[PDB]
């Protein structure tokens, strides 16, 4: 018998194995996000224990089949998948310090807080404190002073730890053969030994970079009219040429633009659309809203829920006594069990948060007959973008008329429109510079290219070039202000919400385009369209078999990233835009800050 | 009048494992074949080799009930000229098989809460199965060309695996009790008639 036969075997019995072991991590899991008691959580630790034992234990068993000697391909998938050593390719000694980093960065995130000035007794954490300044308060100085204190007294705690983590996450990346820690990220997209579907890690630096150069036009004139709004807001401190203050950008670091619709509303006397009133009217309820977008799903040819969804999943606050984990999550336990938990009150906002979750679990039922290991999205960007793109045909005037949550005589305008789409860029597009800039400064410090005493002034450096964002307050190298993000404190990838952004748009519009959808991008609906639900399936049960760019090419007809699409999206806004900065400047000047 | 003991067969307290299924021979009594239908809608009532609406109007000899407890999605494999790990390993049907199978879910009997590890099935073995034979053997499978001496080691696996039946399992993976009849038609002197 042959090594490849062996380890055919050898993944029989894992593939056995690991569905059992997983399912009871899942569904102690479930139990406590369901009903938090404190013995459900020792039953759910001690199961991801189990779990977490019989994958090394399983990694270390399928080191003994070299990958050099395998030539079916899945089973290669499934083997590297397996042998990944991890952070376990270091000294038993060094890797526990790492992990004594990782869980003191998350301690100090999580429970850091800052008192006020004249105030010791008080004090505010992240959550719900300091974000709800930076997301509600419209005062310059107490926006600055929660935007300082965070980074002056939670960031610079984090500062030499996070210099010991970039030499400990280097020094494991590199015992296994990766460039840096930032290679090993992008090992996520990396595709060998198929032809015309390859991908090589430092491709995705080419491809993010050449897509991005697309999006300046964008951005630059979103960032343009943004600041213009503004500065009206804010007269005396903000530039009409400069960058705009990080403080003043919706939440802690301006990942995203959504709460400046307030000030930056074009047409403020045309309401938009709520249907949560109607809603309301109809006296629907949580039932109602999973089983309409189970009927939404239908209409593409995609299956109706199992019965176990029904009877397993959490769809309302369960309130009294019996404390719930309310974040929507789509549960997928394996064996058959597929499960939503949320929290679902009857409003226009969980209308559409269930028909993204429940696109999670087509996705999750679409693959569930591929082998355990394979048992996921094309690449980390695939599985977000599905949810996406159900809440994008979900939300449209034409889906909502056709289920009688609005009018049948309701007439669009080009203002609402025009509004839509604003708050739309705000998030969507205002997160894509500060994605792309924020990986690439993660990328060039694990590559060296950043000395430690300059990660402070070439992160700001970076900022007002790229984000066209601006810090209101000079900062050294005592400060440590990636590190005061969640996805970097708490050791996370980060460009993978780039990359999804980018698919979520390819894939609406190739499915739109099977539709036959007439008319602009946004306004498309792909429901009773069996063609582009058979495209999508063609895709999700795929899972991880294939390369993503084959995956990809399925949806799309192309191989690749491509950033037209969302650019497509936003059409109507981009040329609404550049009208509207006829009389503005556009782009800013790096060397203009608010603390002269 | 001596009606065929069905009930023991149908409603017995448990059922076997796949690997070592059940045999039981049937012989001069009344078949009555019109009272199986009393299960919540049994799902699968198939014959072969003949007509269910007939079978309580002829004749057969050397008649045997077989039983088990499979998941749903490997009744399929209850069948002639079936493959998979139920059919290679635990079960096999010959290509001319004559007679009934017949299958209903059984979770409110097998299943359980904490996980069910009544029921067993064969993961490996050496070669297929000929039809109805049964191995019920524990020894070690090599997988490996090293001798793994009777121990479970690297490329040496024990056999048998466990259903590990849960309720909230899907439909797929929950238990399904199966009886499989088997008659030969029209023969000798006739000791299983009914009606
Ligand atoms: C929550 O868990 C406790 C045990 O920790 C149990 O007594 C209680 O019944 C559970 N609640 C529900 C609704 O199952
Ligand atoms: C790889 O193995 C699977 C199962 O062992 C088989 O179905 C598939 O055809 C094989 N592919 C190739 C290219 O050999
Ligand atoms: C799903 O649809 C099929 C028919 O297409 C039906 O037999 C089944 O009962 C349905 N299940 C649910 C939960 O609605
Ligand atoms: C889909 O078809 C049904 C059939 O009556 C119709 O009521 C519904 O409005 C249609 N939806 C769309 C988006 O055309
Ligand atoms: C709406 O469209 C018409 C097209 O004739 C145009 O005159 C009007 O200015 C547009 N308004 C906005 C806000 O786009
Ligand atoms: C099994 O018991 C039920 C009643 O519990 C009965 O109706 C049915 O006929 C029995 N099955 C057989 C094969 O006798
Ligand atoms: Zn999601």
């Amino acid at each position: 018998s042959t090594i490849e036969e062996q380890a055919k075997t050898f993944l029989d019995k894992f593939n056995h194995e690991a569905e059992d072991l997983f399912y009871q991590s899942s569904l102690a899991s479930w139990n406590y996000n369901t009903n938090i008691t404190e013995e459900n959580v020792q039953n759910m630790n001690n199961a991801g224990d189990k779990w977490s034992a019989f994958l090394k234990e399983q990694s270390t068993l399928a080191q003994m089949y070299p990958l050099q000697e395998i030539q079916n391909l899945t089973v290669k998938l499934q083997l590297q998948a397996l042998q990944q050593n991890g952070s376990s390719v270091l000294s038993e000694d060094k890797s526990k310090r790492l992990n004594t980093i990782l869980n003191t960065m998350s301690t100090i995130y999580s429970t850091g807080k800052v008192c006020n000035p004249d105030n010791p007794q008080e004090c505010l954490l992240l959550e719900p404190g300091l974000n709800e300044i930076m997301a509600n308060s419209l005062d310059y100085n107490e926006r600055l002073w929660a935007w300082e204190s965070w980074r002056s007294e939670v960031g610079k705690q984090l500062r030499p730890l996070y210099e010991e983590y970039v030499v400990l996450k280097n020094e494991m990346a590199r015992a296994n053969h990766y460039e840096d820690y930032g290679d090993y990220w992008r090992g996520d997209y990396e595709v060998n030994g198929v032809d015309g579907y390859d991908y090589s890690r430092g491709q995705l630096i080419e491809d993010v970079e050449h897509t991005f150069e697309e999006i300046k036009p964008l951005y630059e004139h979103l960032h343009a009219y943004v600041r213009a709004k503004l500065m009206n807001a804010y007269p005396s401190y903000i530039s009409p040429i400069g960058c705009l203050p990080a403080h003043l950008l919706g939440d802690m670091w301006g990942r995203f633009w959504t709460n400046l619709y307030s000030l930056t509303v074009p047409f403020g006397q045309k309401p938009n659309i709520d249907v949560t009133d109607a809603m309301v009217d109809q006296a629907w309820d949580a039932q109602r809203i999973f089983k309409e977008a189970e009927k939404f799903f239908v209409s593409v040819g995609l299956p109706n829920m199992t019965q176990g969804f029904w009877e397993n999943s959490m769809l309302t606050d369960p309130g009294n006594v019996q404390k719930a984990v309310c974040h929507p999550t789509a549960w997928d336990l394996g064996k058959g069990d597929f499960r939503i938990l949320m929290c679902t009150k009857v409003t226009m906002d969980d209308f559409l948060t269930a028909h993204h979750e429940m696109g999670h679990i087509q996705y999750d039922m679409a693959y569930a007959a591929q082998p355990f290991l394979l048992r996921n999205g094309a690449n980390e960007g695939f599985h977000e973008a599905v949810g996406e793109i159900m809440s994008l045909s979900a939300a449209t005037p034409k889906h909502l008329k056709s289920i009688g949550l609005l009018s049948p005589d309701f007439q669009e305008d080009n203002e609402t429109e025009i509004n839509f789409l604003l708050k739309q860029a705000l998030t969507i597009v205002g997160t894509l510079p500060f994605t792309y800039m924020l990986e690439k400064w993660r990328w060039m410090v694990f590559k060296g290219e950043i000395p430690k005493d300059q990660w402070m002034k070439k992160w700001w450096e970076m900022k007002r070039e790229i984000v066209g964002v601006v810090e209101p307050v000079p900062h050294d190298e005592t400060y440590c202000d990636p590190a005061s993000l969640f996805h970097v404190s708490n050791d996370y990838s980060f460009i993978r919400y780039y990359t999804r952004t980018l698919y979520q748009f390819q894939f609406q519009e190739a499915l739109c385009q099977a539709a036959k959808h007439e008319g602009p991008l946004h306004k498309c609906d792909i429901s009773n369209s069996t063609e582009a639900g058979q495209k999508l399936f063609n895709m999700l049960r795929l899972g991880k078999s294939e390369p993503w760019t084959l995956a990809l090419e399925n949806v799309v007809g192309a191989k690749n990233m491509n950033v037209r699409p969302l650019l497509n999206y936003f059409e109507p806004l981009f040329t609404w835009l550049k009208d509207q900065n006829k009389n503005s400047f556009v782009g800013w000047s790096t060397d203009w800050s608010p603390y002269a | 009048t001596n009606l065929c003991p069905f009930d023991e067969v149908f409603n017995a307290t448990k059922f076997a494992s796949v690997y070592a299924w059940n045999r039981k021979r049937i012989s001069n009594c009344v078949a009555d074949y019109s009272v199986l239908y009393n299960l919540a809608p049994f799902f699968t009532f198939k014959c072969y080799g003949v007509s269910p609406t007939k079978l309580n109007d002829l004749c057969f000899t050397n008649v045997y009930a077989d039983s088990f407890v499979i998941r749903g999605d490997e009744v399929r494999q209850i069948a002639p000229g079936q493959t998979g790990n139920i059919a290679d390993y635990n079960y096999k049907l010959p290509d001319d098989f004559t007679g009934c199978v017949i299958a209903w879910n059984s979770n409110k009997l097998d299943s359980k809460v904490s996980g069910n590890y009544n029921y067993l099935y064969r993961l490996f073995r050496k070669s297929n199965l000929k039809p109805f034979e049964r191995d019920i053997s524990t020894e070690i499978y090599q997988a490996g060309n090293k001798p793994c001496n009777g121990v479970a080691g690297f490329n040496c696996y024990f056999p048998l695996r466990s259903y590990s039946f849960r309720p909230t399992y899907g439909v797929g993976h929950q238990p399904y009790r199966v009886v499989v009849l088997s008659f030969e038609l029209l023969h000798a002197p006739a000791t299983v008639c009914g009606p």
